[PDB]
């Protein structure tokens, strides 16, 4: 299969910005490269075909270039309706393959996450599982690192993260990290902490509790 | 708008036949008889149309397929032919509507010691469907032993170089081929004669 | 206006079968190659299969070859994908897409119009309602700022669940996160809200959780503790 890559994986931009994103094919595909644009909950729309031709109804601020292996999509002045994920796709050879996408989101002033930690409820502990939830609320940019520490020991493999779409009102994100332990392992330790690093935080922030409101 | 045929026939570089180039022609006017009366073409065979009646017909799409093969193989570029090229590289349908144009290109496409550049597919597990193109380079597993990505015992790299040497006889000399096909569908017929 | 409308998706067990349909209007169907492209939850685009205008040529992604069969019916202006021996990793929204160029060929083209997709979910999990647990606000915050509370909606199948707060009367500052698929095959999701801490003693806060496939409808009160 011809492998398609894209760069950057994500881009923060403001209205009026010039935006350049790129797509690479693992071998020559001549100019048989298409660009699609996709917004959450919606099907992709054809934007550019055969590397440089604009689909009907696409405005002139868009252009595409490249032939062979390296292609670029350029938006000369980003408009609100352009925030989306962009995918390139080679049509030169079956099976057809797609790049992994570049998401262009709305730049806004940095906002540090407000962090909250939630111990497992007594109800759930009756059931034999402990879920510990760490919330990162209303932050920008999207990048954030959340690490769990149990009695100061770094956890791996026992947490999952979920993130919201960029908020329509304040352009922030929120994120949950859930630590899942058996009741047996949960009661083997005292201190449960999630530690967060983010551009808006000069130093990593920790929220913690001692098992049993201690 | 004159159809961009001069970029097809006079392109500096031509595709290997296994990766035959296909150019879609549309929204333009074309003078086909000028091609027929060229005296540089040693082959000019049409099917389902007359070379004369081409200028009085319109089509939805014209396709221009081009590649290099050896002189002995031009005969395989026709409907109902068999051989390595027809079976494994470039296959024309029975109801082919178009023309096959070829000319000796020994001056351009032969190189002393051999040309590495032009390739053809020698092994395939099945024959090509008409107008199918196959650019894969997976090793051909002729037997039961796995090849693990490398040529070897019963394990053949599927493409071979022609090795066009300038001193070869005409049958082993390189020929550039351009195949025109004409497609009429319900969509508007935008490419017309003069 | 060109229109493509997919149907036939649903929850299947691994190894099962399902047939997808795509009804098309607004163009000469037979002039165009047609395609199926799928999108795994939270993933990118993945091309599955094509069929030329007259049905004579078809192609498949390696991952589905030998299991899937694509076909079209000119009389019904319809495209089908017959999906046999389904695997969990076949779980995706399945789009049908029309090739841009009227031609009997199928390469070097673009997909100018896409349907909105039909969801295919391949799992061995059984229908199961969620347990709902409070995410209780901290009693330690002395700051007059906003406080966070929420509800954990753990271990349900299939998607989706819906969560409201105070019967739809509380919507500002609500974040209901997308579900995660846990290794047990069950989904989990939290819904949180930030409120003024100055209201924590007065205002009651109840999350309303509904999971139609299991007929679960739970209201969980969320209040400070001790
Ligand atoms: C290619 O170039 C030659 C000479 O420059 C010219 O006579 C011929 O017509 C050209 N072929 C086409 C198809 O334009």
């Amino acid at each position: 299969d011809i492998q398609m890559t894209q760069s950057p994986s994500s881009l923060s931009a403001s209205v009026g910005d010039r935006v350049t994103i790129t797509c690479r094919a693992s071998q020559s595909i001549s100019n048989y490269l298409n660009w699609y644009q996709q917004k959450p909950g919606k099907a992709p729309k054809l934007l550019i075909y055969v590397a440089s031709s604009l689909q009907s109804g696409v405005p002139s601020r868009f252009s595409g270039s490249g032939s062979g292996t390296d292609f670029t999509l350029t938006i000369s002045s980003l408009q609100p309706e352009d925030f989306a994920t962009y995918y390139c796709q080679q049509s030169y050879s079956t099976p057809f393959t797609f790049g992994p996408g570049t998401k262009v989101d709305i730049k806004r002033t940095v906002a540090a996450p407000s962090v909250f930690i939630f111990p497992p409820s007594d109800e759930q502990l009756k059931s034999g599982t402990a879920s510990v939830v760490c919330l990162l609320n209303n932050f920008y940019p999207r990048e954030a690192k959340v690490q769990w520490k149990v009695d100061n020991a770094l956890q791996s493999g026992n947490s999952q993260e979920s993130v919201t779409e960029q908020d329509s009102k304040d352009s922030t994100y929120s994120l949950s990290s859930t630590l899942t332990l058996s009741k047996a392992d949960y009661e083997k330790h005292k201190v449960y902490a999630c530690e967060v690093t983010h551009q808006g935080l000069s130093s990593p922030v920790t929220k913690s509790f001692n098992r049993g409101e201690c | 708008n004159l159809c961009p045929f001069g970029e097809v026939f006079n392109a500096t570089r031509f595709a290997s036949v296994y990766a035959w180039n296909r150019k879609r022609i549309s929204n333009c006017v074309a003078d086909y008889s000028v091609l027929y009366n060229s005296a540089s073409f040693s082959t000019f065979k049409c099917y389902g149309v007359s070379p004369t009646k081409l200028n009085d017909l319109c089509f939805t799409n014209v396709y221009a397929d081009s590649f290099v093969i050896r002189g002995d193989e031009v005969r395989q570029i026709a409907p109902g032919q068999t051989g390595k090229i027809a079976d494994y590289n470039y296959k024309l349908p029975d109801d082919f509507t178009g023309c096959v144009i070829a000319w000796n290109s020994n001056n351009l496409d032969s190189k002393v010691g051999g040309n590495y550049n032009y390739l053809y597919r020698l092994f395939r597990k099945s024959n090509l469907k008409p107008f199918e193109r196959d650019i894969s380079t997976e090793i051909y597993q002729a037997g039961s032993t796995p090849c693990n990505g490398v040529e070897g015992f019963n394990c053949y790299f599927p493409l071979q170089s022609y090795g066009f040497q300038p001193t070869n006889g005409v049958g082993y000399q390189p020929y550039r081929v351009v195949v025109l096909s004409f497609e009429l569908l319900h969509a508007p017929a935008t490419v017309c004669g003069p | 206006e060109v229109q493509l409308v997919e149907s036939g998706g649903g929850v299947v067990q691994p190894g099962g079968s399902l047939r997808l349909s795509c009804a098309v209007s607004g163009f000469t169907f037979d002039d165009y190659a047609m395609h199926w492209v799928r999108q795994a939850p939270g993933k990118g685009l993945d091309w599955v299969s094509l069929i030329s205008g007259d049905g004579s040529y078809t192609y498949y992604a390696d991952s589905v070859k030998g299991r899937f069969t694509i076909s079209r019916d000119s009389s019904k202006n319809s495209l089908y994908l017959q999906m046999n021996s389904l695997r969990t990793e076949d779980t995706a929204l399945y789009y049908c897409a029309k090739a841009q160029t009227p031609t009997l060929w199928w390469l070097q083209d673009a997909f100018d119009i896409w349907g909105q997709g039909t969801m295919v979910t391949v799992s061995s999990a059984s229908t199961k309602g969620p347990s709902v647990f409070p995410l209780a606000p901290s009693s330690k915050s002395t700051s007059g700022g906003t406080a966070a509370l929420g509800c954990l909606v753990k271990d349900y199948f299939p998607e989706p669940v819906t969560v409201s707060w105070n019967s739809g009367a509380l919507t500002s500052g609500v974040h209901t996160f997308p579900a995660v698929l846990q290794s047990s095959g069950l989904y989990s999701l939290s819904s949180v809200v930030t409120v003024p801490s100055s209201s924590l003693g007065t205002q009651t806060y109840i999350c309303n959780v509904n999971h139609k496939p299991s007929n679960t409808k739970v209201d969980k009160r969320v209040e400070p503790k001790s």
